[PDB]
């Protein structure tokens, strides 16, 4: 079942948008948010 | 000035709208017949004031008469309304600027207006009222006429005394079926007898505080019959379990159905008794108080028993009395439906999960050329997730099933054409040794489905306890139980979609009811009817050409039913059974098939529905999971369309008609309408054969396609598109909306769309040949996501993939290239998936091929 | 742009779902109405959009799959 | 076989609901008819012990549930509230600034007095 969330971040990279690389980036080493974003960051 | 009149002479019939305060008139034999009628007509309250001077002045009288309030209900037209909203206006029911909001005539979207109309009812009592009043003094002064709705005003008052001649005093006789029989739709649309809910009939009063345990209501019905219909001249039973033949059954009902809107919601549904079953009280279902047919008393009702049978059992456990009664008691703030009882300590929430999109097949078609940005083929069709408060979200749509009451003379005969429509198949009564069953893994009902699936009460009940099940249900009713659930289903919209499983006590004996009909219906190819008929080897090309037969100026057209398992009125659904039953004349009697109907009325029509985790009662409508559902709602189909052939060819001025055979046609429709109570089978044959001459339908369940002659249609001798937008708004209390009803004029171009399909003429073989072809965009979503069921074995994957290519084949004949890539890709696929794992082998062509060609006609 | 946006969605809530995330009534049902309204989604900034808000409930909240090895 | 199994089952279940219903209210009700017949939409409507509102929003909850609440002409006070994941939301939780942080629906259980 861990599979499952590679292929979807394989299907993520292969989207390649600036928001998104830059919050999984962020979410890599920790600095990660708290709340849902609007339309709570911590560290 | 157009007007409405109810016109029947010598040279024309119908109700039509025809070119002609105080309003004044006009022969001198005529002037002193009619000045001597009102001299003796001239006390009661209900006439109008007259003045004879050589004119007849009418005096304080209103703008429109209640014939121009009838035909403006019944002939609706969003874009030619304007005498509606000047009625509306007038009376203070809404103000003029309620009419710039958007779809504020529309019934599903602003429901509002349902509080407007309302607002004339009582107006409308008041006439009804005056109307006896009227009557009383005809009857007590020897005068003879007949009522025409276009001689009452708004505000009640009678003139025009012409028709009427002098008689013997205290035997004066008027008639008033047409006046009453096109008031009757109109009734329950403006809720005119909200009035007789309080203590001395006054809107000033509080509601009767009616006894709780009172539940017959038997001598108010009558009372209310007396007051409003006492001039009507036909046998009314309250309860229908008296009446001689299903038309009495119809014809009381839709008296029942008006007068059963006076009285306490907690007065109907099942009727219970405190039996000793070996010592110990049972609370169980000993009658039904069906808002339509009255109170019914069971007759076998055993008490002090010593043991059950299991066919007992069945009608125990699926006795909501037990359930109802020892649960806990329920006050749902989440919806206005009536809510019984919660079963359970804690509401239940259900969800649904999202699509289980499979990669392989996407990656495979963006490999091969397909979902760039700026193509004609796309992905619209998902499996949308749902939340927690989604179910009931869905059961809150019932509040659009409102009490609708029909014009009984006219849904007489519409019936007895219906009855044609379906006088060709075979019908009858068969034991439980020839019942054929078809899936054997559906859902069993609550609360049967907390053991086991339908497969095993089937395997558990020998044929003799069907057999007595069958004959109990014959003579007594069983009021079960459905259990309403989420589907898992792709759609190209986000709405919910639910499922019914209704109680295996209720299928167990429909199915031993229905199924020669409905397997007759399923076996026969060429009727107006086309159930079980495969669109495969040449069915499509054959049901067309025999759609198209002998039209003489053919047109094609197609409409939808907007809500229609919600808002089917119970009325017709009452009438669709009863069409359905009416092959048991030698298998029934009539108190068998008066037991069948309030069976089937109980369980499908008005049953308590477990939603979430409690049980609520069901105002109405069709249920998903009944077998005899697709069949009922052709029998609505055909019912809708023979009315707004009726309205077509009444509603059409008789003195325009420059043939002559069909304003003959048209008048005997009239004299067989609202006159010669007694069926007239030579005309109805007649009928018959004039609509599959000039109007030819093809029906599937509430899916309908027609052929029609186009010039009749341009004159009114033929229903039309806006003909079906008046009678579904009148009688279904539905908006049908033109933007999705299709007119095609060319036939080599077939039905635009039939069955969620679409036709083309392809040439094919040295013979041109309709072919079915599908959206693609829904077989590319239909193949890009499952439901999470073939990921553990490949060979439901490859099954589903070759079932999307068959269906996807005949774009290979599409002009549109890429259409023709879909089917090429999915054939790639296949080849794929068989690699991974000559007419036969499902990774050719030629396998396909042949699935649409009569040349190789087998399975 | 478009059709892929949509099939990481679809994938994105399969995830959700089975990280027991419907047992939060409140944060599931955001989670439904962000998931049907990128199926709905005919622009692709409004879809990123919407397909990022739907990535932060996953990745805000910890306990869940890990990102840091990936 | 299966039969004997659905018929243990159909018995157990009716004896559940059957050994939690005849009380004096039962009685009391039943046998003020015309031939001790009742209409069966009343039977938990003025004779049950236990009211369940199901509350979606904090309106509906001011209006029908509010800090005793008469309902079917009786007397029952609102207590063991409960949202949508079954947790006990104390009354003092249920207030106008603080509605949003719980999760609604909510689920009154009100005993009869």
């Amino acid at each position: 079942t861990s599979a499952m969330q590679t292929m979807l971040f394989t299907m993520l990279r292969k989207l390649d948008n600036d928001a998104l690389n830059n919050i999984i980036n962020n979410a890599r080493d920790g600095c990660v948010p708290l709340n849902i974003i609007p339309l709570m960051v911590v560290i | 000035v157009y007007r409405a009149f109810d016109i029947y002479n010598d040279k024309v019939a119908g109700f039509a709208k025809f070119l002609k305060y105080f309003v004044v008139k006009r022969t001198f034999s005529n002037y002193q017949h009619e000045e001597t009628i009102y001299n003796l007509l001239k006390d009661c309250p209900a006439v109008a004031k007259h003045d004879f001077f050589p004119h007849i002045s009418r005096q304080r009288l209103t703008k429109y008469t209640m014939a121009d309030l009838v035909y403006a209900l019944r002939h609706f037209d969003e874009g030619n309304c304007d005498t509606l909203k000047e009625i509306l206006v007038t009376y203070n029911c809404c103000d003029d600027d309620y009419f710039n909001k958007k779809d504020w005539y529309d019934f599903v979207e602003n429901p509002d207006i349902l509080r407007v109309y309302a607002n004339l009812g009582e107006r409308v009592r008041q006439a009804l009222l005056k109307t006896v009043q009227f009557c009383d003094a005809m009857r007590n002064a020897g005068i003879v006429g007949v009522l025409t709705l276009d001689n009452q005003d708004l505000n009640g008052n009678w003139y025009d005394f012409g028709d009427f001649i002098q008689t013997t005093p205290g035997s004066g006789v008027p008639v008033v079926d047409s006046y009453y029989s096109l008031l009757m739709p109109i009734l329950t649309l403006t809720r005119a007898l909200t009035a007789e809910s309080h203590v001395d009939t006054d809107l000033t009063k509080p509601y009767i505080k009616w006894d709780l345990l009172k539940y017959d209501f038997t001598e108010e019905r009558l009372k209310l019959f007396d007051r409003y219909f006492k001039y009507w001249d036909q046998t009314y039973h309250p309860n229908c379990v008296n009446c001689l033949d299903d038309r009495c059954i119809l014809h009381c009902a839709n008296f029942n159905v008006l007068f059963s809107t006076v009285f306490p919601p907690t007065s109907f549904g099942p009727l219970v008794r405190k039996i000793f079953v070996d010592g110990v009280p049972f609370v169980v279902s000993t009658g039904y108080h069906f808002r339509e047919l009255g109170v019914v008393h069971n007759q076998d009702v055993n008490l002090h028993s010593s043991r059950l049978s299991f066919k007992e059992l069945l009608v125990y456990a699926a006795d909501p009395a037990m359930h109802a009664a020892s649960g806990n008691l329920l006050l749902d703030k989440r919806t206005t439906c009536f809510s019984v009882a919660a079963l359970t300590n804690n509401v239940a929430f259900q969800t649904v999960k999202p699509g289980n999109f499979n990669k392989d097949f996407y990656d495979f078609a963006v490999s091969k050329g397909f979902f760039k940005e700026g193509s004609s083929v796309e992905l619209k069709h998902f499996f949308f997730a749902q939340d927690g408060n989604a179910a009931i979200s869905d059961y809150d749509y019932y509040r659009y099933n409102l009490p609708t009451m029909c014009d009984i003379r006219q849904l007489l005969f519409v019936v007895e054409v219906v009855d044609k429509y379906f006088d060709c198949y075979d019908g009858g009564c068969i034991n439980a040794n020839q019942v054929i069953v078809n899936n054997l893994d559906k859902s069993a009902g609550f609360p049967f489905n907390k053991w086991g699936k339908a497969r095993l009460y089937y395997d558990s009940m020998s044929y003799e306890d069907q057999d007595a099940l069958f004959a109990y249900t014959k003579r007594n009713v069983i009021p079960t139980i459905t259990q309403m659930n989420l589907k898992y289903a792709i759609s190209a919209k986000n709405r919910a979609r639910t499922v019914a499983g209704v109680s295996i006590c209720s299928t167990m004996t429909n199915r031993q009811f229905h199924q020669k009909l409905l397997k007759s219906i399923a076996a026969t190819r060429g009727a107006t009817v086309v159930i079980g008929t495969s669109k495969f080897y040449g069915g499509w090309h054959n049901m067309l050409k025999t759609v198209y037969s002998d039209v003489e100026n053919p047109h094609l057209m197609g409409w939808d039913y907007p809500k229609c398992d919600r808002a089917m009125p119970n009325m017709l659904r009452i009438m669709a059974s009863l069409v359905l039953a009416r092959k048991h004349t030698t298998c029934c009697s009539l108190s068998h098939r008066f037991y069948r109907l309030a069976n089937e009325c109980a369980q499908v029509l008005s049953e308590m529905v477990m939603c979430g985790g409690s049980l609520y009662v069901k105002p109405g409508g069709t249920s998903s999971g009944d077998a005899t559902t697709a069949y009922a709602n052709s029998v609505f189909n055909i019912c809708q369309a023979v009315t707004a052939n009726v309205n077509a060819l009444l509603s059409t001025d008789g003195n325009k008609i420059a043939d002559k055979y069909v304003r003959n046609l048209q008048h005997r429709l009239y004299e067989c309408l609202y006159r010669n109570r007694d069926v007239d089978t030579d005309f109805v044959n007649e009928f018959y054969a004039y609509l599959r001459k000039h109007f030819s339908m093809m029906i599937l369940s509430d899916d309908a396609v027609v052929c029609f002659n186009s010039t009749y249609a341009s004159q009114g001798l033929v229903a039309s598109i806006k003909n079906f937008k008046s009678v579904l708004y009148y009688q279904n209390n539905v908006f049908m909306s033109e933007a999705k009803c299709w007119t095609e004029t060319d036939l080599t171009k077939g039905p635009h769309e039939f069955c969620s399909q679409h036709t083309m003429l392809v040439k094919q073989g040295d013979d041109y040949v309709y072919l079915p072809y599908p959206d693609p965009s829904r077989i590319l979503g239909a193949g890009c996501f499952v439901d999470d069921i073939v990921k553990t074995d490949g060979t439901l994957m490859i099954e589903r993939f070759v079932s999307l290519a068959i269906d996807a084949y005949p774009l290979t004949k599409h002009p549109n290239q890429e259409y023709a890539d879909v089917f090429h890709l999915y054939l790639q696929y296949i080849r794929k998936l068989h690699d991974e794992l000559n007419t036969s082998r499902y990774w050719e062509p030629e396998f396909y091929e042949a699935m649409y060609t009569p040349h190789t006609v087998l399975q | 742009k478009m059709s892929d946006v949509k099939c990481t969605s679809v994938v994105l809530l399969s995830v959700l779902q089975q990280l027991r995330v419907e047992s939060s009534s409140k944060l599931w049902a955001q989670c439904v109405q962000l998931h049907n309204d990128i199926l709905l989604a005919k622009d692709t900034t409004e879809a990123f959009e919407k397909m990022v808000s739907l990535l932060s409930v996953l990745l805000s909240m910890q306990g869940a799959v890990d990102i840091n090895k990936l």
